[PDB]
């Protein structure tokens, strides 16, 4: 009773405190420093490869370590792995759960990990002495379905699912080492840092959230947005990350000052995205939306410098190499193109 | 995982045969299979090969048409039909497993093959030397040349290093030149360019004492060196 | 009864994140302009490379 | 008249043909060629979804594109009163694409009709879902059995003299059994017992499912009628005009030719119907339907 | 062939053996009817499986030569605007409303009854942009209960407005016309409509016979008659 009015008021004016603590260090933005720079040419990609093969929608793709191959997750039930030079086929997977809606492969080469909208996790083997692949490992402990998944090393995996909840899985084992709890709605992704000691989770309660991975407890909260946070990256230098939402909108936040340092969205633009991705320099911003088309944004000054215009439904899924001599994307259509 | 060959022995001159091998502990029909002669106190030489899917099938010029390779895949069993024999076929036949995708590692099991004793352009590979006496702990070298260059356009070379130990079949050490198989210590190493190659080791352990082969797989017909022998 | 223990976990949340330390945001900034300025010329994307040594012709 | 190719043949040439035939032919000319040239257009550059069966209807959409162009220079040959004055070589392409690209539009006529019986009375079955490069075989035999039909007219010298003129007709009143009259019965006779009882099956299995309510399956009753109603208007005429040929050369034999002084005339303006589906096909099934 | 290598060449068939095999997979996909289970938690939804039987859960069986596969998605309690896109491409909804329910009072705010969120329910699942050319088999459950709970207690509980004679066959003739008057496409959409009470078979059938209908339609359709 009078207890609860007394910590809800505490708890309001430490809100205030910590906004009057982040407008004060704020004293020029984005813009005005790098107002000086000349701005980037129009960016010209012609589609390369035309990587066809599935027949449904596509929902995740990721690329491997070595800017050569990549896997593919559609609702037809399938995983594949591509040879992106060639354009030929390596492995083909069948799940048990269709309604799949992630996938990760291993910085080693190793493992792929799948799963969504069945509560469990699922990790393959890649190199057996056998020729085919089985599935090492099935995670389960999660209430909701799974979306988004990322391997830290060989024997350590994060998730996040829809029962707002976060947690890291060791492998070997079987049983989440650490829970991570806080968010009010569900969790639509998360990406890890450059050297894995951190990660940041974007929810549908339209905040985002930066977890320690040792320790295990929550650091830091970032709000703005007005929506569900559908996608979500960090920058090269691993200092700053960015935002997609569900309000035709992304952000730009900046760890070591928790501010927003710039939005990218225009007056033309009303539906949402559903993918963001970086540039090896950080100079470019691809994001990936449902007008059927990508978007290359200057990351430094906040203007259109390109559109990758060749899908003929949504845009699901996006990603770029190690090295930088391309981009893939994934569609709806269930096709994939990758741009150079 | 297994391969058992069967079906070897004492033939009359001018006659047939017919050589099976049953695929036991992996995912038979999605592997190319080669079948590989070995004669007496000599080298090792190609015979044929069958891919997964049986729609490629190769054979050896000095058996081309003349014998037949064939497959049953839910059954798991490999077939070579030697339709007419000869004086120059005595020799001892091995059974080779090997798959291709990008990063994959052929020739990695080897069969344990059957012996075949008969009643009584191409690629040149060159291993100049025939033995080496070499005491424990000392780093060693064998050398290997082709008639021509390897490399091809696409950054590959098609150049392997495998090993007999005295009374035991091959196994894989080296592929395309510069890799190193499954299963073996980083005691051994291979280096080279254009057409000149050198297998090296390092520490020198006691079960190193064999002979070495060269190969190379940049087109058929696949060609071997002789054998450069090493002892202790 | 749980809202007081609710209201504890997240009273003392608020306490350790109104506990570190902040920069200014000029020079975070100027440091994204730093990382961009110096790794120019190793992203293809940007300065598209020559036709001679691109793997997707 | 009676002439001599390598038969017993009666040939006519009356000033009425030019009365009649030439703005019927301009009639038929004008509007098909924009009626297939719109729908050609529309079926290539601006339909992105190519299912299996529109691509059996483009087929039938370039099977009388082609008896299209080939119309002007058959103008030109009633406007002289059967003179040819455009040498022997057009004499028989202009001889193979008409009646190439005739029966050639009445097998993709006839396709649509068992597509859509399988489609209706027959649903849950393998062929209502075949790929569309597994379409493209058929399509592809389906022009290789009705080519195989039509060059014989190619290894011959239609040119013939006429006395004065040279006649390039592929249909004369002679007194021998050829293959070319009877392909023109049997180009009619069959589609008819396939159309009438596919149509007659569906507009029966959509009402005893008691599906004649709902205002879009009601309209669709009709379109199945109106197809059928312009396949006997069209080519009946010009069938029982050739049965009465045969009944005259039955009746009494080719020694008194003008006996069929009038039927003849007859006969070409009654296959000027022919061509008439061929402007009324692309609004029927494109656009009205 | 002349540029590739010997080994190049092999990557190409086991490329080209991946592809036939998920070409021929996805001929049986396209041949299997898609059903998503809808209700209001006791509706008997369980027992409307129970006639019918062989995270979110799946259910198959076969009936003439036909495989249905139901998906049922009761258990997930998540935010719906997610993962409803999933369903897009199913053949039908099958939508479980108890009227045995016209008296009993909802837990979570007594004041309204339980019905009234069924029916709050099918109005939002009918009219969603996913859903546009789905249709919708609606079951009426435990009607053998509500003829003796009509008797005792007038229907005006919940129906105020209703002006009748509390007779079972007007009653539940009400009830329907007051589902299926939610609906509000009306050209793309039909609804059809069942009253069961542990009966057998006649589920089955009218599920065989509401699919039919569906599937002779989209088929004439596809080819640009309808
Ligand atoms: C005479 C004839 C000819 C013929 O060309 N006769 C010459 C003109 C010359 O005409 C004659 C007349 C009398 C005597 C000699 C020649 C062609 N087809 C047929 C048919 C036929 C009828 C139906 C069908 C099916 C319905 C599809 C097939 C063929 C039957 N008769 N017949
Ligand atoms: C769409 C799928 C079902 C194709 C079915 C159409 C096939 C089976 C049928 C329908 C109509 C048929 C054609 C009708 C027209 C003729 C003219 C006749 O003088 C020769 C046979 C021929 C050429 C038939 C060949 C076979 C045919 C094309």
């Amino acid at each position: 009773g009078s207890e609860l009015d007394q910590l809800r008021q505490e708890a309001e004016q430490l809100k205030n405190q910590i906004r009057d603590a982040r407008k004060a260090c704020a004293d020029a933005t984005l813009s005005q420093i790098t107002n000086n720079i000349d701005p980037v040419g129009r960016i010209q990609m012609r589609t390369r490869r035309t990587l066809r093969g599935h027949l449904a929608k596509i929902y995740a793709m990721h690329w491997g370590t070595d800017s050569r191959l990549l896997v593919s997750a559609s609702q037809d039930g399938k995983l594949i792995i591509w040879d992106s030079y060639t354009t030929n086929k390596v492995h083909a997977i069948p799940l048990r759960s269709s309604w799949v809606m992630t996938c990760a492969y291993a910085p080693s080469g190793n493992y792929v990990a799948c799963g969504g909208l069945d509560n469990i996790c699922s990790i393959y083997n890649l190199k057996t002495r056998e020729g085919n692949v089985r599935v090492s490992r099935e995670l389960a402990g999660h209430t909701g379905y799974l979306s988004c998944c990322r391997f830290l090393d060989d024997n350590q995996i994060v998730t996040s699912s829809g029962d707002t909840t976060c947690a890291l899985w060791d492998i070997e084992t079987g049983q989440q080492t650490t829970t991570f709890t806080g968010h009010t709605g569900d969790v639509m992704s998360l990406s890890l840092a450059p050297d894995t000691r951190l990660f940041v989770s974007g929810a549908c309660d339209a905040s985002a959230k930066l977890w320690d991975v040792r320790e295990g407890m929550c650091r830091q909260t970032f709000t703005g947005h007005e929506s569900d946070i559908n996608a979500i990256c960090f920058f090269p230098n691993g200092n700053a990350f960015a935002t997609g939402s569900d309000d035709a909108t992304c952000r730009l936040f900046d760890l070591r000052a928790d501010q927003e340092l710039m939005t990218y969205s225009h007056d033309n633009i009303i539906c949402g995205i559903t993918s963001v991705s970086f540039s090896k320099s950080g100079r470019l911003l691809l994001a990936g939306y449902d007008d059927f088309n990508c978007n290359v944004w200057d990351a430094l000054k906040a203007d259109r410098a390109g559109v990758l215009a060749g899908h003929d439904n949504r845009v699901s899924c996006l990603g770029v190499t190690d090295d930088g001599m391309a981009v893939a994307t994934g569609s709806w259509d269930s096709f994939l193109k990758i741009w150079n | 995982v297994q391969l058992v060959e069967s079906g070897g022995g004492l033939v009359q001159p001018g006659g047939s045969r017919k050589l099976s091998c049953s695929a036991s502990g992996f995912a038979f029909s999605s592997f190319g299979m080669h079948w590989v002669r070995q004669a007496p106190e000599k080298g090792l030489e190609w015979v044929a090969y069958i891919s997964s899917g049986s729609g490629t099938i190769y054979y050896a010029d000095t058996v081309k048409g003349r014998f037949t390779i064939s497959r049953d895949d839910p059954k798991n069993t490999l077939f070579l039909q030697m339709t007419s024999l000869r004086s120059e076929d005595t020799a001892m036949y091995y059974c080779v497993r090997s798959i291709y995708y990008y990063g994959s590692s052929p020739f990695d099991f080897w069969g344990q093959g059957t012996t075949l004793t008969v009643s009584s352009s191409d690629i040149v590979m060159t291993q100049a030397t025939s033995s080496v006496p070499v005491t424990p702990g000392e780093s060693v070298s064998i050398s290997c040349r082709s008639s021509k260059s390897l490399l091809h356009s696409n950054g590959n070379t098609y150049l392997y290093w495998f090993l007999q130990r005295p009374g035991q079949s091959p196994q894989l050490l080296i592929y395309r030149m510069s890799n190193l198989a499954s299963g073996v210590p980083d005691r051994f190493s291979g280096s080279g360019s254009g057409t000149a190659f050198t297998l090296t080791i390092s520490r020198l352990e006691a079960e190193d004492v064999g002979v070495y082969y060269c190969m190379q797989h940049l087109e058929y017909p696949l060609t071997f060196g002789a054998g450069t022998k090493l002892e202790l | 009864t749980a809202s007081i223990a609710q209201a504890r976990k997240l009273v003392e949340q608020l306490k350790m994140e109104a506990n570190i330390d902040r920069i200014k945001v000029s020079k975070a900034a100027a440091d994204l302009m730093a990382y961009c300025e110096a790794h120019a010329k190793e992203d293809p994307l940007l300065t598209p490379v020559p036709a001679s040594e691109n793997p997707f012709r | 008249f009676l002439e001599i190719d390598k038969k017993n043949c009666c040939v006519f040439r009356d000033d009425f043909i030019v009365k009649v035939l030439p703005p019927v032919l301009g009639l038929e000319f004008i509007f098909g060629l924009l009626g297939n040239g719109l729908a050609l257009w529309i079926f290539c550059f601006h339909l992105k979804s190519w299912k299996s069966s529109r691509i059996f209807l483009f087929n039938l959409a370039v099977a009388d594109f082609l008896l299209i162009i080939c119309l002007p220079f058959l103008m030109d040959n009633y406007v002289r009163r059967w003179d040819w004055k455009f040498g022997d070589i057009p004499c028989r392409l202009m001889l193979f694409m008409l009646a190439m690209n005739r029966q050639g539009s009445i097998i993709f006529l006839t396709v649509v009709a068992v597509d859509r019986y399988f489609r209706v009375v027959h649903p849950h079955h393998a062929l209502n879902k075949i790929s569309n490069r597994t379409a493209a075989i058929i399509s592809c035999l389906l022009w290789g059995i009705t080519i195989g039909l039509t060059v014989h007219l190619l290894k011959k010298k239609m040119p013939i003299q006429n006395g004065g003129a040279n006649l390039c007709s592929s249909f004369s009143i002679c007194h021998t059994f050829q293959w070319h009259e009877a392909m023109f019965l049997l180009e009619f006779f069959l589609p008819l017992g396939i159309i009438l009882f596919c149509s007659a099956r569906i507009i029966w299995s959509l009402r005893q499912r008691q599906m004649d309510r709902h205002a879009k399956i009601k309209r669709a009753i009709t379109f199945i009628m109106v197809v059928a109603i312009v396949f006997v208007i069209c080519f009946l005429p010009s069938v029982v005009v050739r049965i009465r040929i045969f009944w005259l050369l039955h009746t009494s034999g080719t020694q008194n030719c003008e006996v069929y002084r009038s039927v003849d005339l007859a006969f070409f303006i009654t296959l000027s119907f022919t061509y008439m589906n061929s402007m009324l096909d692309p609004v029927v099934y494109y656009f009205s339907s | 062939g002349c540029t590739l290598s010997a080994e190049d060449k092999a990557a190409v068939e086991r490329s080209k053996m991946i592809d036939r095999n998920l070409r021929e997979d996805g001929e049986k996909a396209a041949r299997e009817v898609k059903l998503l289970l809808l209700g209001a938690g006791e509706s008997g939804k369980n027992t409307i499986v129970k006639q019918m039987k062989i995270g979110i859960v799946e259910t198959h069986f076969t009936f003439k030569d036909l495989h249905f596969k139901m998906f049922d998605v009761g258990a997930q309690r998540s935010e719906r605007k997610k993962w409803i896109h999933c369903f897009e491409g199913v053949t039908a909804i099958i939508f479980c409303v108890a009227l045995s329910d016209y008296d009993l009072v909802l837990a979570e705010d007594e004041e309204m009854n339980r019905m009234h969120a069924s029916m709050k329910l099918f109005d939002s699942i009918c009219n969603n942009k996913w859903f546009t050319d789905t249709s919708i088999i609606l079951f009426l459950n435990k009607k053998d209960l509500f003829e003796e709970k009509i008797k005792k207690s007038p229907l005006t509980i919940c129906y105020p407005e209703y002006a009748g004679s509390n007779t079972y066959e007007e009653a539940a003739a009400y009830i329907q016309c007051q589902f299926e008057d939610l609906n509000k496409r009306k050209d793309t959409k039909e609804i059809y409509t069942h009253f069961t009470c542990s009966t057998d078979t006649k589920n089955v059938q009218f599920v065989f016979d509401a699919v039919t209908d569906v599937i002779i339609k989209n088929n004439l359709k596809d080819c640009g008659l309808f």
